[PDB]
């Protein structure tokens, strides 16, 4: 995999 | 936005640009005058006092007349939760308020906790990075995408483009999710990369916050 | 899998496909004719309920009459910590009990604490993604890797492929890694992305679970 | 590096490569001839009575004469936290003391908390991956690149090459960062995948931990 | 970086 | 995303 954006 | 198209000029004019001295960090939503939605994640961990909030914008690498700058004076959060990426909100009142014109005008909320059903067509859109190499948008990007309950949470909001590779990616955060004209989410997080073509996009799902939001713009 | 070939159809016919509405997720393998085994992260946070289990799958964008579909009636979970990745199994347990034939066979477990030296070639294999841009596999692929203990933890099993970039992606999570005829491993997770040549790839060590599969299966 | 050239050969001679069975993993500083300054997450999880610190490298892939190869006596650290990626600096007391020659010499460090001015020149380099499909260096590459105190903390050293998708991967770790002659960061951690274009990379602040490493080499 | 797969 | 390098 979760990488925030 | 990976695999999206160039949207119409002020084709979206709730569509804000948060930038810092070098440039677009995240998008966000003019939802009032004087305030503007975006992704908590992307200013935990800002110095707020440098944040740069651009109405008004289509080609930023141009200089447009039409652009309208603010700061920010203050931030609501609503308990982001960082580890698991929970309530990636915030409000961002700015130091002003706008003109409303053609080029810029207040985006619609949808009603306090519409869910979205599986199936339903939307827009994403962004000026985030266009693809594994190719940088970050000039021109706003725009994405037809469908939301999609499978490989998603219950509280968020999750989108997929089916049969290509296609998605949101990062500078895309904060950006709306605007579903039949309501808007439904604000960009949060990927997995798997951008545009995996697995895994859905995530969205915080602005419905089930829009009590908290109204009592903070009315 | 990134830089493998196509699997011959039926080739490996323990090898299991989890699926949601949508489609492939992550790998399996056939270890009982009502059970399988696949990584826990693939199955926590899914609606189970919803989780099919294809059996004799080859190319999954086609129809084939060769498969077999379950449903999971019951999960056994081995202590996964989710956060260093430890102990990346589960076992689902079938709402059946398939038909043994020769597109869909029995996998053979090591023995209980087989540990695997430096040096071993074994074969990788799955329906995730086939690169960095070029979607999920239709067709089942195999890639021949080698055991590596640099780089990697002992409670993993870790691969690499020499002088190329290839490796395991997203969705062959839960698929084996068969070493001279038996199931090591099970795909768990990645470093620097796919297929990035420095940092092995991680699987579950199955031979250090055998006696609780065992006890699980008899 | 990605999207850096070539260095000329031994024109970074204080420059050390950190290498296990199969190779380089990261890259180092000679701080001292019995001594190498890397990052702290590079020996976290190694067995560090494998590794090798090859001095007097260059294009790693050929041999030469020119290498001294020593082991790692005793690591020095100071408070790492692997969770924030706070303090990503070791210190690694050779089992020897190298011969100081023309391609083999001593860095300089800067002074105790001596802060790097935004729009400060810089000089980045590594034999880590050089981009998304390409592997590791054979050949050291060095990048030039620009302090930027955005989208950074003030507990990191953080730089961008602008107008370019440029910067700083896997097992670029550990390595220098010289500015002006002197050097003020170890390559500790990036965002967004290497080179995203966005974020700048994030390098351990020599400068102040100098009068730590002074006390451990005098 | 690890990232599940 | 911080992936360490
Ligand atoms: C609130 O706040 C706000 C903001 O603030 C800010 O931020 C924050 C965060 C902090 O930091 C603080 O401190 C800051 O400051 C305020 O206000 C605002 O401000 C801002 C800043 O200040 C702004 O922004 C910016 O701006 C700019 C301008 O510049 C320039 O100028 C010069 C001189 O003029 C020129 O030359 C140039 O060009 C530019 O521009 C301008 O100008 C011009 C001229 O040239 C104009 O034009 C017009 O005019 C003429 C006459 O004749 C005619 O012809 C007509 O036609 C036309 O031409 C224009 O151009 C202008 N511009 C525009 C509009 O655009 C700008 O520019 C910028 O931008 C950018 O862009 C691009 C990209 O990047 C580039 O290229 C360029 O270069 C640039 O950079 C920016 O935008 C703003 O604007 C403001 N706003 C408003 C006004 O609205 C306030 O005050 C506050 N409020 C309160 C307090 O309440
Ligand atoms: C347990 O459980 C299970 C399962 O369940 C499920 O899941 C879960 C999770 C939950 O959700 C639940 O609820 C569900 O339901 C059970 O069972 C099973 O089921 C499933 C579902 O149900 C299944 O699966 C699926 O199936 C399908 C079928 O469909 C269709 O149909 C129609 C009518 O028929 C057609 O048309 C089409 O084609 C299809 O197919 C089928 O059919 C056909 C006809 O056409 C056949 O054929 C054959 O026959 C003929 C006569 O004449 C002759 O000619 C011969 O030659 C041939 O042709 C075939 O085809 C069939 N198919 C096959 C075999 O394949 C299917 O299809 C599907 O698949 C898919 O694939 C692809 C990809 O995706 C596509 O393209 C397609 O479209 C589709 O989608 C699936 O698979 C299954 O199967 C079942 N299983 C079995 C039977 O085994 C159960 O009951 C339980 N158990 C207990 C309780 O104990
Ligand atoms: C401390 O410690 C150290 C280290 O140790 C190590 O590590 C650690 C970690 C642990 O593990 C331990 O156990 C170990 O062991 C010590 O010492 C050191 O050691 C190391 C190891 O031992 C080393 O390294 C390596 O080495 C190598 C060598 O080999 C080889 O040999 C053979 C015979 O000779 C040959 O054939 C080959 O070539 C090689 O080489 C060498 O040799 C040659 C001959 O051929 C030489 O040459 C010269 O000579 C001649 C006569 O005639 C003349 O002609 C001239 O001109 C020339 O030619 C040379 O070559 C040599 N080499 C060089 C120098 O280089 C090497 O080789 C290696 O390398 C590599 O490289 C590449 C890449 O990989 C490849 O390709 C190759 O193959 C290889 O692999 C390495 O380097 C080192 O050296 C050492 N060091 C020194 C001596 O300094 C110590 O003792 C200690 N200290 C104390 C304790 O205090
Ligand atoms: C990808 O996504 C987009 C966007 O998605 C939607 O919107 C976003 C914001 C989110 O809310 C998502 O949830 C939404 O799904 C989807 O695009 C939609 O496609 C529709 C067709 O499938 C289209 O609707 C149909 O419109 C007909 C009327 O069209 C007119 O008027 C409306 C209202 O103004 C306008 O929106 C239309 O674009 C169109 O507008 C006129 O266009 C012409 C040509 O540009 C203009 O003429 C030119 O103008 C310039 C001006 O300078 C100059 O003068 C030139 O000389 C001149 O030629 C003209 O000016 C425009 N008029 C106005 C007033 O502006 C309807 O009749 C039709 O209804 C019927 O059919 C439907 C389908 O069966 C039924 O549901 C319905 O009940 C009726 O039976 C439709 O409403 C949408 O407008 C369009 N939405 C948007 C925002 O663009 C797209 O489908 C999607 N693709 C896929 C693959 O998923
Ligand atoms: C990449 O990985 C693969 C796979 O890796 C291995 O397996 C996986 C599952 C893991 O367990 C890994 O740990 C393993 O390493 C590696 O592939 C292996 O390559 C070997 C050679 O290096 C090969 O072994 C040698 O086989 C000889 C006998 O071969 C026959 O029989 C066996 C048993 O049935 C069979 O497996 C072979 O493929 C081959 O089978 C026959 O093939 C022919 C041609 O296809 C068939 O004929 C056709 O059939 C069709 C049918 O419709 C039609 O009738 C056509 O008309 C007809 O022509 C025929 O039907 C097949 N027969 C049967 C009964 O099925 C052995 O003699 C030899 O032994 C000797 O040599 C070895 C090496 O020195 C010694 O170790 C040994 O002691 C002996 O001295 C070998 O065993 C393996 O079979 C093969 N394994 C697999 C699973 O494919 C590969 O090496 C690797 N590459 C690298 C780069 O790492
Ligand atoms: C990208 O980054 C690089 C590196 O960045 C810097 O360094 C790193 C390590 C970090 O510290 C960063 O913070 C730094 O920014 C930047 O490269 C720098 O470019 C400068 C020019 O912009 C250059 O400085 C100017 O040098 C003049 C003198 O140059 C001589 O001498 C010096 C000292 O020895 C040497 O460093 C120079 O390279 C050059 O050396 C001679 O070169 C010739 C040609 O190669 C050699 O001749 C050949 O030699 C071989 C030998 O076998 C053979 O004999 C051939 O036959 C023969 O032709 C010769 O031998 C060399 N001599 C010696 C003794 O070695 C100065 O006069 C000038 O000063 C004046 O101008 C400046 C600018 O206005 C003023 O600031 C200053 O006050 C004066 O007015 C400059 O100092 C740097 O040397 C160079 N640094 C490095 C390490 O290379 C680069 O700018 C950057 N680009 C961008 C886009 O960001």
């Amino acid at each position: 995999x979760a990488a925030p954006v | 936005i990976v695999g999206g198209r160039r949207a119409r000029p002020h084709a979206w004019p709730f569509m804000v640009s948060l930038q810092l001295r070098g440039g677009h960090f995240c998008g966000a939503t003019l939802i009032a005058p004087n305030f503007v939605m975006s992704a908590a994640h992307c200013v935990a961990n800002v110095n707020v006092r440098a944040v740069r909030v651009v109405l008004g914008a289509h080609n930023l690498s141009r200089r447009e007349p039409t652009r309208q700058v603010f700061a920010v004076q203050r931030i609501f959060e609503n308990g982001y939760d960082p580890v698991n990426l929970l309530n990636d909100i915030v409000i961002l009142q700015l130091n002003g308020s706008a003109t409303i014109n053609a080029n810029v005008q207040v985006a619609q909320l949808p009603a306090q906790g519409r869910r979205l059903g599986n199936g339903v067509q939307c827009l994403a859109m962004g000026w985030g990075l266009l693809g594994r190499n190719r940088g970050i948008a000039s021109v706003l990007q725009e994405l037809n995408v469908t939301v999609v309950t499978s490989l998603c949470r219950r509280s968020n909001v999750c989108t997929l483009v089916r049969g290509r590779q296609a998605g949101v990616c990062f500078g895309d955060s904060g950006s709306p999710l605007v579903c039949n004209g309501l808007i439904h989410g604000i960009a949060s997080f990927v997995r798997g990369g951008c545009a995996s073509g697995l895994y859905p996009d995530a969205f915080a799902p602005v419905a089930q916050f829009v009590n908290w939001i109204d009592s903070i713009i009315q």
